[PDB]
RNA sequence: GCGGCCCCCUGGACGAAGACUGACGCUCAGGUGCGAAAGCGUGGGGAGCAAACAGGAUUAGAUACCCUGGUAGUCCACGCCGUAAACGAUGUCGACUUGGAGGUUGUGCCCUUGAGGCGUGGCUUCCGGAGCUAACGCGUUAAGUCGACCGCCUGGGGAGUACGGCCGCAAGGUUAAAACUCAAAUGAAUUGACGGGGGCCCGCACAAGCGGUGGAGCAUGUGGUUUAAUUCGAUGCAACGCG
RNA sequence: GUUUAUUAAAAACACAGCACUGUGCAAACACGAAAGUGGACGUAUACGGUGUGACGCCUGCCCGGUGCCGGAAGGUUAAUUGAUGGGGUUAGCGCAAGCGAAGCUCUUGAUCGAAGCCCCGGUAAACGGCGGCCGUAACUAUAACGGUCCUAAGGUAGCGA
RNA sequence: UUGAGCCUUGAUGUGUAGGAUAGGUGGGAGGCUUUGAAGUGUGGACGCCAGUCUGCAUGGAGCCGACCUUGAAAUACCACCCUUUAAUGUUUGAUGUUCUAACGUUGACCCGUAAUCCGGGUUGCGGACAGUGUCUGGUGGGUAGUUUGACUGGGGCGGUC
RNA sequence: CGCGGGGUGGAGCAGCCUGGUAGCUCGUCGGGCUCAUAACCCGAAGGUCGUCGGUUCAAAUCCGGCCCCCGCAACCA
């Protein structure tokens, strides 16, 4: 649909449990560049202090230049429009040394920027070998199973 | 391979279908000709086959069987 | 429908599907009903029980031709070849002759190298 | 390296008793020839298979494995390329040195005097004594004991590369370093460890059943936040009604 | 070698060679209203057209468009065929209008229908086409890289002021 | 062969009642039966498979119509024949094949004649195609005739009418 | 310009005709299903038939219209 660039590599590195559909506030040059205009999403995380959940890693540069006078930087900590129900609970289960909130995908909800955000947990590399083994383990298991019927 | 099994059989029991191979060349002609691995895999299997009869001569020990 | 009491059962079994059809003595086909022709599209397409239904699905819908006896020809391996003959024994048709007509080449055509 | 059968031409091996030549023997730098597959040139042919290539899936990504097609190639003939883990990784020849268990092909005698018995040769497999070795193993077709000759090796990397030579249509092939760097590289065996290596065992581990948490209220403890202080220690399993 | 007889002799043309495509003989093609000719008293190692240009290493990706080749189901589809529908005149009725037989006309267009195109595929030594954006490496820098926009593909080998 | 056209002919059609595969409209109470019946063995037709149509022979000589519940009524009998399937004959296209006889021969024989011209027949192979004429769709820079404005600080371009 | 038909559940297709007694599946939810989802299995839902009138015992049917989707040759102001 109206989906924008998504952090598919985050699923390999993190094993996110719960998701959100919080909206993102953005400037006037951001909206034009959001539909097309080369928005990137890699290494997207958050920098909460009180209620200041910011989409950190989001490289979106103005394709057609619409910047005059004051500065306009392509990478900014864009303010997220978060529900108060979803806000107080992030004083808890994100401060656990490995817990973070990342953005899996970017899209639209009837000409409004709503970003699918999720609370990542992060994989160490010792269990990264197991998951790649497990994905091959599921495929090869039915290969043995099908040989009974050949 | 081709048998009517007389008139009152009521069950196939066609052992001559499985007497020749029924799956031997029927799976040999499937894939992996490889031109030297059938040469290779008939070496060690026959090596195992002679060794199986060579280790069949391990009964000469007492073993308290 | 020619009211042919005789019949010829051309059974072609593969490792993924069973081709079940009944032809005449001259080999002109009456109708075909396969395992993919009775549902089971995908994983369950190679099952002797799915070959059993396909043997039943071709046992009927040829009843206008009025067949009571057949000679069985089985080609290719698969989930069939050991259950459809039991289905044909229970279909009411006479099991006149069971002939294995799986084609054995004299290594003329080179097989591929797939499934590594 | 060579197998559907037939025919045509042709080499070698081994067995038997004799006849014959009378050391013509062995080996070999150079040199000469042959030499898998892929490849190159030319004229053909091309079912199937199939690099490359294209598409479909998988994955975070998969120009791979997988799936569907599919060219060169594979195939015939003429030449070229002289390269393979071209290896039983063990060069060629002669002689001597426990055996046992197999196969193949001879040939001689006795009883074919009943699917026979005993000899004597070639080729060859497996296991093994002596002996050798770093061990594994080798072991009368030795890696045992010697003799004849040739090729080759001299720490690892650089480097079979550089430059030069010749061969080659090209791809490349052969001949063959230096500077520089490292204090190791390596071979076998051993103890554990791991194995998406295999075989067996048991345990509430699963299955199988029955009761709960996680939803709700209050109770307790921890993290987080605040505070003047919200002492401090315990925080995979094996902390979190713990001290 | 050929060429602008008479301002340009060559970087042009030709060329050997390679490739594509067409042609089965009363061949394609060409001259020609037509006879008949050339091709050729030759017949696929042949002939016609086109592209390139000895030779050496080679010649990648792209069929959307155009062009060509193949396919036949369906859509549309000329001439013909004229079914139907309308009118004119009027034998007669209406002593008024109004109607209307038969005939002859004008008009209507169903039914019939291949090629063609639409459609389905193949074709680039068929014509031709072969891009971009920002982010990223422990000096700066730079992006091997990753994400993104569109296309049929996004210029390969090689070369380059 | 294949369809269409119509002749002949049976088949052919239970909203709901209701014993009914009763179509509509309609003339009708006696048709009819032993020129072998009710109703049999059933074949096949059949179908909303409700149950009729229903060959033959046994059976052997009666059955139904107004009559009855029905919106309606009775194929007791039919008329127009609708509907529906096939046979029948008939006019037609279309397709497949055979034949020779128009048509083709730049296959062969001889003849005019000594002449691959041409013509005569003989003969072979094709063969109602091919090809030609008229009509007609498609294609057609191969070819032909022409068009492509004015204003304008010259013109072009832009802009304007 | 006047010739060829069809319009019906949210969707795409039939019953209509040879009259009366509207369905199918796609999309839906209901369940099964399940280390987990799904494959797949069934449960349910929907327009009085494009609209308006007439004929008809009986109109979604048939006929009159009207409207819509088009298809068509026309197209010399």
């Amino acid at each position: 649909s109206a989906t924008i660039a998504l952090n598919k590599r985050a699923r390999h590195e993190y094993f996110i449990e719960e998701e959100f559909e919080a909206g993102l506030a953005l400037q006037g040059w951001e909206v034009k560049s959001l539909r097309a205009g080369k928005a990137n999403i890699s290494d997207s995380y958050v920098l909460l202090r009180d209620g200041e959940a910011f989409l950190f890693g989001a490289n979106i540069t103005p394709m057609a230049v619409a910047s005059t006078h004051v500065v306009c930087d392509p990478t900014r900590t864009r303010k997220l429009l978060l529900n108060q129900r979803e806000l107080d609970s992030l004083y808890g289960r994100v401060n656990r040394e490995g817990y973070t909130v990342v953005a899996l995908s970017l899209y639209w909800k009837n000409a409004w920027c709503k970003v699918k955000i999720g609370v990542a947990k992060g994989k160490k590399q010792h269990d990264k070998r197991s998951d790649i083994k497990e994905r091959e383990w599921q495929v090869d298991k039915a290969r043995i199973m099908k040989n009974a019927h050949r | 391979i081709k048998v009517r099994e007389n008139e009152p059989f009521d069950v196939a029991l066609r052992r001559f279908k499985r007497s020749c191979e029924k799956a031997g060349v029927l799976a040999e002609v499937r894939r992996r000709e490889f031109y030297e691995k059938p040469t290779t895999e008939r070496k060690r299997a026959k090596a195992s086959a002679v060794k199986r009869h060579a280790k069949k001569l391990a009964r000469e020990n007492a073993r308290r069987t | 429908r020619k009211q042919v009491s005789d019949g010829v059962a051309h059974i072609h079994a593969s490792f993924n599907n069973t081709i079940v059809t009944i032809t005449d003595r001259q080999g002109n086909a009456l109708g075909w009903a396969t395992a993919g022709g009775s549902g089971f599209r995908g994983s369950r397409k190679s099952t002797p029980f799915a070959a059993q239904v396909a043997a039943e699905r071709c046992a009927d819908a040829v009843k206008e031709y009025g067949i009571k006896n057949l000679e069985v020809m089985v080609k290719g391996p698969g989930p069939g070849r050991e259950s459809t003959i039991r289905a044909l024994n229970a279909a009411g048709f006479r099991i006149t002759n069971i002939t294995d007509v799986t084609p054995i080449p004299h290594n003329g055509c080179r097989p591929p190298k797939k499934r590594r």
